[PDB]
């Protein structure tokens, strides 16, 4: 599993970063670290895919990157409706297809 | 024995002489035409083995199940109490059906291998 | 536009079986790989199984390799997961999702593009 | 469809009919010369596939990277919005370059396999 | 170098040009007969490689041990201080013995593979 | 009619070796796969090794893979197991048996069809 | 190893069942669960092979079946001479060829 | 006559990287396989990595498989080991050596024929 | 790792044997057990290779052998300048290429 902070918060309008840390066999070796936003009571929806790509229909406030074995999602302009459980999901090769991190309560 | 020595032997025993007949498959205008046709026949058989995914093999196992309608004999009955001439007559009417299935099986295998290779 | 709806059973006792099927609409079903992801009631998400677009090649997480069967019917637009044994640790909301694989001639995914609403399987 | 039925289809769809055209590749002195030349052509193509390390395969993945100068189209653009005739024209000028690279790649692979096998 | 450029080189160096000579192996009635015989020769060599279990390979390792009576030279002596012409003369008298052993080895391998595949 | 008789050594010290041979009669030896099974004095049965009918392809249980060699001579109707190291845990009655495998052109076995009397190997 | 009851018994003439329980990778996946009868001082002899098959020469009182991961041998018409140590043996694939259960003293 | 001289960095902190290069002279570099061996300050020798004579085929000890890259340039007569992460347990004197493999057409080695002076890598 | 005595010694001129003991998967199966002599402050140099072979330039006082899973180096005619840390190195196949033993202080 990937490590995520149990809880992240900030003032409305502030840019808030949620990190995800893995190892060399997953985040490091493969540039496929997607991010999902799960509202309570709802199914997760895709927010970020590959490393820096954003699905059509997603606000330009959600962006991210990868360095070493650490990936991060930065949400600029924090809104009241952005507080949801966020998850990172990394490709880990053919033997382990996907590894999810623990959720972060924003 | 030599070429076709196993023709009257059981199907099992004759499988140990597959290389002998194979060697003897390849070994004035009409004579030249005959040689050209022999070459084309040989290549047609090799192409067919290629399509099925066997290539340079004399014994090739596949993923096509036996229908049981083609022949309902016991496995030991076929391999111990029959010759290849009798077997060829027994399933002549199903030869093209079997060939068609073999081609389809290899096509699916090739696509699955390609998609398996595509995984990072 | 694009929709995925999970339909399946409710409460199952250990040692039994339960089939869960996801119905797809709004996109060409046969053009995308499908997978199942589950969320235990108090935990995050974990991947369970993956099937390609044709349906002939499948992958599973080790914890379910000898218990779950994943299959799809591209003419019925239906994805089915047939689960056996169903231990107490298998209680979770199960989701079907589009993505997770691409058949060599398509651009890479390695992400889950579209999610259904989910169905709760209780042991 | 049958022989060349997929000629106007996209590159992706036509890959599922590779066996049909293959079967139709092999299927008075001038006529005999024509048959001999058809055989030589077929064998030249088979030898070339052998050298590249593909042998009896219709779809063969390799270790040669795409240069991006040969063609800079998207992967989905090439496979979903083009026919094979258009593609063949588009990269005609790079055919021999690609073939040369494929030969070199297999030669290195063969040596590495031999040296890997040599380890006790 | 090009075709046969390595003929005077050591056995080791010449193994890196195996594809060049291979390409040049395939490349009025008497002339047509000559082309037909060239095709038959090529196919006989390919069939022989098939029987041995090598198929589309230029370098093929086998399971037949070296007898030491065929040649008792050091491995480095053979590969660094001899040409292929000298080697071919040196072991000409044992060529058919080696070929026979290679055929037998592949036959046993095929049966063992089939029986290994038969295990559920 | 069908008979299998084990002949071999008695008491061996740790670090030594012992060869055990099974002589067969009453059936065509070369037509059947052969295997060795052992029973510790106070336990049940466990499989030790398997050799096919030709003798070229062999399988072993992991606990003896680097210690025991199984071979057969179809002209002598003899099955031989040559054991090395022979640890205290190897004390057992060893049996040779017909069955356990079939060479693709024969009906399936996956059972041990005929058993000998056994011989006791003591470390 | 496979699990068997340490001891089974019953009245003469009664039908007595000896069970054998494995897992999905052995009894479940492969329908090759043979049974052997080992008289004290004697080598085991084959009683049942495959799942429901009986070797020639064996009395028709010995029969069995398989359900889930559990196999069983039922001996009808129990005789005084049937008390012996019975073993189950299951095929477990190519990696593990055979697994024997503990013996049952009938 | 034959010489191998290691050149590289000194003190590195955990999480960084350090490249160590061995320069060869006095023999044909491209004719021999090369390897790296390390000695912790208070221990004996252990093998770290092996590269063949051509340089295309490499092997590593499991403890460094995801961290170290071994490469060679036969025109520059240079062997390079690029190390990442560099944990406290990686402090050692690193040596480059000729031997450890032979490319099928050469007599067997399976020994390290010639050693350099070594360079100390401290984490 | 291979087992070696922590310390070995003897009178000058005496023949002194340094043993190295492994297992069947290494010393036993492969006849490639080299020996190295490491003088304090110096890089190891090759003394013995294969099992009985000696590199050119090495004195004929250094010889060795292999029996079972035990290899040994015998140094006849012990000199004051022969006291160095000696190591054995065995080939262990393709999965583990080389295994070194602990050093012996002669
Ligand atoms: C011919 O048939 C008889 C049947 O008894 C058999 O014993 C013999 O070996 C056969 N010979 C062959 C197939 O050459
Ligand atoms: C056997 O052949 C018949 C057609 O003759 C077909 O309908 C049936 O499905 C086949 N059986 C199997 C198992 O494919
Ligand atoms: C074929 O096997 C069945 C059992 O499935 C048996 O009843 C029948 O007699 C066998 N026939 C032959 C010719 O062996
Ligand atoms: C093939 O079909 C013909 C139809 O007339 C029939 O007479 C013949 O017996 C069939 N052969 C086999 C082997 O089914
Ligand atoms: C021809 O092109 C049209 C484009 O709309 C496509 O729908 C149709 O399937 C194509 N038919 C072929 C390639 O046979
Ligand atoms: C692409 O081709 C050019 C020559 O046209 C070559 O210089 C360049 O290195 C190639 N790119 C790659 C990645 O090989
Ligand atoms: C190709 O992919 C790029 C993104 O890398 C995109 O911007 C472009 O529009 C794509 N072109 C086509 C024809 O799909
Ligand atoms: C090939 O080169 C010729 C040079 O005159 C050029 O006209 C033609 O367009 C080129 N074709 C491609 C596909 O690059
Ligand atoms: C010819 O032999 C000489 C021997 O000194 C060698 O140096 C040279 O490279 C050889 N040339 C070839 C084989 O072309
Ligand atoms: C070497 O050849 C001779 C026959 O000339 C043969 O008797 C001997 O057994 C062969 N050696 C090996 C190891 O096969
Ligand atoms: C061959 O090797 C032996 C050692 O086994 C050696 O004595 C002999 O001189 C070598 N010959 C050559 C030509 O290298
Ligand atoms: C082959 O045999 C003939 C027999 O006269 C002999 O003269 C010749 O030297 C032999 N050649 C080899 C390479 O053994």
């Amino acid at each position: 599993a990937l490590t995520q902070p149990p809880s992240v918060s900030g003032s409305p309008g502030q840019s808030v970063t949620i990190s995800c840390t893995g190892t060399s066999s997953d985040i490091g070796s493969y540039n496929y670290v997607s991010w999902y936003q799960q509202h309570p009571g709802k199914a997760p929806k895709l927010m970020i895919y590959d490393v820096t790509q954003r699905p059509s229909g997603v606000s330009d406030r959600f962006s991210g990157s990868k360095s070493g074995n650490t990936a991060s999602l930065t949400i600029s302009g924090l809104q009241a409706d952005d507080e949801a459980d966020y998850y990172c999901s990394a490709y880990a090769g053919r033997q382990t297809f996907y590894i999810f991190g623990g959720g972060t309560r924003l | 024995d030599g070429f076709l020595g196993a023709a009257g032997s059981t199907m099992g025993a004759a499988s140990m002489t597959l290389t002998v007949q194979a060697r003897n498959l390849l070994s004035g205008i009409k004579q030249l035409q005959a040689r050209v046709l022999a070459v084309e026949h040989y290549l047609r058989d090799q192409q067919l083995l290629g399509i099925w995914g066997c290539s340079g093999k004399l014994i090739c196992c596949t993923n096509v199940p036996w229908n049981s309608s083609w022949s309902n004999r016991n496995l030991s009955e076929i391999w111990d109490n029959m010759t290849w001439l009798q077997w060829d007559k027994e399933i002549s009417n199903y030869t093209q059906i079997i060939y068609g299935l073999l081609e389809e099986s290899q096509n699916q295998q090739e696509k699955n291998e390609q998609d398996l290779l595509a995984l990072d | 536009e694009v929709q995925l709806v999970e339909t399946g059973g409710g409460l199952v006792q250990p040692g039994g079986s339960l089939k869960l099927s996801c119905r797809a609409s709004g996109y060409t079903f046969s053009s995308f790989a499908m997978s199942w992801v589950r969320q235990a009631p108090g935990k995050g998400l974990e991947w369970v199984s993956l099937i390609n677009d044709r349906g002939g090649l499948t992958f599973y997480v080790d914890s379910v390799k000898g218990r779950f069967t994943i299959s799809r019917d591209n003419s019925k637009n239906t994805l089915s997961l047939q689960m056996h044994s169903l231990r107490d640790g298998d209680t979770a909301v199960y989701y079907c999702a589009t993505g997770g694989m691409s058949s060599a001639l398509q651009s890479s995914k390695y992400y889950f593009d579209f999610w259904g609403q989910g169905a709760l399987v209780t042991v």
